[PDB]
């Protein structure tokens, strides 16, 4: 009977191989990189192609539905618009480039006169990030953000580095002006990724200067 | 004061 | 307009005042072109205080 | 000044980068933005229109500015963005 | 063989999947007959299409999304309305869950605002039983920072009804007719999402003369007034327009069905300072006893918004000192910090 | 070329931007060398 | 005093195509969007005729034309004139009645009160000791 089970496995191996070969010759290339917009339930998703056309997919395709999530950038067939393969993000290369590790060392000895401003951000950053254990017991939620408003020439980008440098952290500076790209759905991707690139790394600060560029 | 405004069209 | 035997065009009030700049000038350009290829013509602009 | 304001969105900024990029490649490059008022108007929310297209071309120039020396001429300086006249760019 | 089977069966579905084609997602916009519609692709021409036999003729009403076949151009199935945070309207701004109890010292005022706002939305029978149209609108006037918004925010949290917050002063933009338009989009937005407490912030700006711009304020009031007692639809949404200056507000705005109830919310009630601190103090760990009474007189005329800071600012004092608040000595200076530094 | 997936370091599967057309995950024709197409450099593709 | 109510009614009681438009709805920004709204209202009513167009709170866009000296009073005047030109102008419309309601009645431009555009200037005076009785008997 051991031989009989082996025969069933041998047959299965050929059919698994044959199905794999048909999928292999139907994977092919190139893939239209689309952006899953949502997932209606009633195994079918609404792909919004990069060509600026939406295409509901009756079957999500050669992927596991549970893996696909609203926002995933999958590779789909240019004609059928069936999701072929999930495309890895890796936070592109630009996104990781905005992780400058050369904070110019704007040591608080280098920023002057803005002390109460200096100590205040150390209360809402640095302190909240560094000594979070006490922050957790107190119940005092540390405000995740701080907007830097004031007449130009006050040095907002400067104390920002000060909290950036003399407080460690990663400091993914994402100045708003850069987040204006004529390529549809790029800065937004740069945004979600930036926080995505942000989650990967250890305690850091996502700094966006000139927020008017997208703050309009 | 109250300012009426024209507009262009980025193609 | 009831006795004219001449194409009687009617531009009245704010019909030449278009939001996009350089479009108001265009319409009047095409209005005096449709009034020449169809001449003799009479452009009747009512409420000229508007424009 | 004229070429930096293109019909298609973004092509103004794409030109600003492709000019400054063409400078860093050269050694001892001078850029002379005559009549900065064309693409250096004081910012204001007018997103309901193509004007912000020009403004985002300046913000792509403000980022760019702040061996490359830059000159600018403006018979009417008062119409320039306060940001672009600060002593960190000009 | 068992492991091979479950993967192989999934693979077989994938082989069918490679065969399946895409449907051009689109929206219907008219129904010429029982077999013809005018569907528009999301970024596409408007094709005249029919509906698959196994479809509900009805369910496809104007606005009903469909995913027509890519060659036949015949609709093959309805779809839910697209949901994206593309909304420009605060409406999604959840109030967040705030119990009435959390606002402190406004028992009477909170009780009143419950009446006009809560009642028409929850038990309409009472109003229709007596035969009076449900009251709509509450005007909450009081010193700034007293917490007019919170009470208006808790009312949304209890009813679980969408809340739209408009900073009224912002709506009055310089270009002509923008100011009326923002108000118009607000009420027009409400028709789509019901029921929503339209909380207008300081309303003195729009309600309460010879210049072009001196009549734009006049026009915007007329747009606000019309959208309330206005032909279109009377609606079931409620407005909580709160001001800081009630003398300024125009008479028409204070009427039975056009914004009634002048609920006054003065600086935190004498006893409230306790309750407010009670509701805002306890959260932060603080084993040490509290002489709250002195803090009360240490904090006279306090805006209440200041009181929220009092405890929080004390927490920063504690964030330095050590990690546990064990002394009222903290609130004293915290009271000062939330006074001289809050001036 | 906006990215280099480098699927196995032997089948790179480059992603290319056609400017206005779309973003595609393409693979090299045999003529080009895998090492000649560095990330970000302008790359010529075939219409098909 | 009940002006709009008679209009809300005529709508429930009309076989035409009621088209309500409040006065401030024409004051749209982007010069050439306000005046065009007038030219779209009378075009919509002309196609779906006969119709009633009810411009409530007409005091916003029809105040006596005092010579404009800024680009704002000029665009409020471009609206009134576009209003005047479609009501009684070279393009006479068939079966398009216009109902207008205002709370002032004297600030209105003399051209928009000239027997031909707004023919019947009905007045709604404060209820006397009699209309108050009828008013009470219907609300209660
Ligand atoms: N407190 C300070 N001490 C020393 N230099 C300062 C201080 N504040 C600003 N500066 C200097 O002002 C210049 C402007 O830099 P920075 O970008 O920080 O200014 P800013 O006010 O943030 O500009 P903007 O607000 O327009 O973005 C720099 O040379 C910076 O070092
Ligand atoms: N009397 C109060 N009771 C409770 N919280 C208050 C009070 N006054 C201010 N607050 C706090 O301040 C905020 C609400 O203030 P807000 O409603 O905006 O004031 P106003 O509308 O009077 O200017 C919330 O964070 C709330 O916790
Ligand atoms: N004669 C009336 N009969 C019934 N209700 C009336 C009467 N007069 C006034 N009302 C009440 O007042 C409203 C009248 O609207 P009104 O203020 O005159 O509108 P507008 O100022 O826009 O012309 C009605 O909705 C109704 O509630
Ligand atoms: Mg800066
Ligand atoms: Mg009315």
């Amino acid at each position: 009977e051991v031989l009989r089970v082996t025969h069933e496995l041998q047959a299965m191996k050929d059919k698994i191989k044959e199905n794999s070969e048909k999928i292999k010759v139907n994977k092919t290339l190139p893939y239209l990189v689309s952006n899953v917009i949502e997932l209606l339930d009633v195994k079918c998703a609404v792909i919004k192609t990069s060509t600026r056309q939406t295409y509901f997919l009756p079957v999500i395709g050669l992927v596991d539905a549970e893996k696909l999530k609203p926002g995933d950038l999958v590779g789909v067939n240019k004609d059928s618009y069936l999701i072929l393969e999930t495309l890895p993000t890796e936070y592109d290369s630009r996104v990781k480039a905005m992780e400058v590790d050369e904070r110019p060392t704007e040591q608080y000895s280098d920023i002057g006169g803005l002390d109460k401003q200096i100590q205040e951000l150390v209360e809402a950053i640095v302190l909240p990030m560094n000594h979070k254990e006490k922050f957790e017991n107190l119940g005092i939620q540390p405000p995740k953000g701080v907007l830097m408003y004031g007449p130009p020439g006050t040095g907002k980008t400067l104390l920002a580095r000060a909290c950036a440098a003399q407080t460690k952290a990663t400091f993914l500076k994402l100045a708003g002006p850069q987040l204006v790209q004529m390529f549809i759905g790029d800065g937004a991707k740069l945004v979600r990724d930036a926080f995505a690139l942000a989650k990967e790394k250890a305690p850091s600060i996502i700094f966006i200067d000139e927020l008017d560029a997208i703050g309009t | 004061a109250x300012x009426x405004x024209x507009x262009x069209x980025x193609x | 307009a009831h006795h004219t035997d001449c194409t009687f065009i009617r531009v009245s009030g704010s019909e030449l005042v278009q939001k996009f700049i350089g479009e108001g000038a265009r319409m009047v350009r095409e209005l005096f072109v449709m009034a020449r290829e169809h001449a003799p013509s009479i452009i009747f602009m009512d409420e000229i205080d508007s424009i | 000044g004229s070429e930096l304001v293109q019909k298609y969105v973004g092509e103004g900024a794409r030109m600003v980068r492709e000019l400054f990029e063409m400078a860093r490649t050269k050694k001892a490059c001078l850029i002379f933005f005559d009549e900065i008022d064309a693409i250096g108007g004081a910012r204001f929310d007018d997103g309901a229109g193509g004007d912000n297209e020009v403004q985002r071309t300046m913000l792509e120039l403000i980022n760019q500015l702040d061996n490359i020396k830059v000159l600018m001429a403006t018979n009417r300086p008062d119409t320039l963005d306060p940001a672009l006249m600060r002593p960190g760019r000009l | 063989l068992k492991e091979l089977t479950k993967q192989y069966e999934k693979s077989e579905n994938d082989l069918k999947a490679l065969q399946s084609v895409g449907q051009i997602v689109g929206e219907v916009l008219k129904q010429l007959t029982e077999e013809k519609f005018i569907v528009k692709a999301t970024n596409g021409p408007r094709y005249v299409v029919g509906c698959r036999r196994q479809l509900d003729k009805s369910k496809l009403k104007p606005g009903t999304r469909v995913a027509l076949d890519m060659t036949t151009l015949t609709i093959m199935r309805y779809l839910p309305r697209e949901v994206d945070p593309l909304v420009y309207n605060m409406s999604h701004e959840d109030p967040g869950n705030v119990s009435y109890s959390e606002i402190g010292g406004l028992s009477e005022q909170i009780r009143e605002l419950r009446e006009v706002i809560e009642l028409p939305l929850t038990n309409p029978e009472l109003f229709q039983r007596v035969g009076i149209i449900p009251p709509k609108g509450c005007l909450l006037y009081g010193p700034p920072g007293t917490g007019k918004t919170l009470l208006a925010r808790a009312v949304a949290s209890q009813l679980d009804c969408n809340f739209l917050k408009v900073v009224s002063s912002s709506i009055v933009d310089k270009y002509i007719g923008e100011s009326a338009r923002l108000i118009r989009e607000m009420f027009n937005y409400a028709r789509d999402h019901q029921p929503c407490i339209i909380f207008m912030d300081e309303i003195d700006a729009i309600g309460g003369e010879g210049t072009s711009a001196d009549r734009e304020i006049q026009r915007t009031l007329m747009e606000l007034l019309n959208q309330m007692d206005g032909f279109d639809t009377l609606h079931r949404v409620k407005m909580i327009m709160a001001t800081n200056r009630p003398d300024t507000l125009d008479p028409a705005l204070l009427r039975p069905g056009r914004l009634d109830r002048k609920i006054h919310i003065d600086l935190p009630n004498e006893q409230a300072r306790l309750d407010i601190l009670k509701i805002h103090a306890g959260p932060i760990t603080k084993h040490g006893e509290i002489d709250y009474e002195a803090i009360v007189k240490l904090s006279d005329g306090f805006n209440g918004a200041d009181l929220r800071n009092v405890c929080t600012e004390a927490g920063m004092f504690a964030i330095r000192a050590d990690h546990d608040f064990v002394v009222q000595e903290d609130f004293m200076k915290a009271v000062r910090k939330v006074a001289d530094s809050k001036k | 070329c906006t990215k280099i997936i480098n699927a196995d370091s032997e089948d790179p599967k480059y992603i290319i931007n056609v400017k206005q057309f779309a973003k595609f995950v393409v693979d090299l024709s045999d003529q080009v060398a895998p090492t000649d197409i560095e990330e970000g450099m302008r790359v010529g593709v075939d219409r098909n | 005093c009940g002006k709009t109510m008679l209009a809300k009614a005529v709508a429930h009681h009309t076989t035409a195509a009621f088209i309500r438009v409040v006065g401030s709805e024409f004051v749209q920004k982007y010069l050439g969007e306000g005046p065009r709204m007038v030219r779209d209202v009378f075009r919509l009513a002309k196609e779906n005729a006969p119709a009633i167009i009810f411009i409530d709170e007409i005091d916003a866009i029809a105040t006596k034309r005092f010579d404009a000296q800024t680009g704002a009073d000029r665009e409020v005047q471009r609206i009134l004139l576009e209003l005047l030109n479609q009501m009684d102008g070279f393009d006479q419309n068939v079966n398009v009645k216009v109902i207008m309601a205002t709370n002032r009645a004297d600030t209105l431009d003399p051209a928009l009160l000239r027997p031909g555009r707004l023919d019947r200037k009905i007045e709604f005076p404060l209820p006397d000791r009699r209309q108050k009785r009828l008013i009470f008997s219907t609300i209660t």
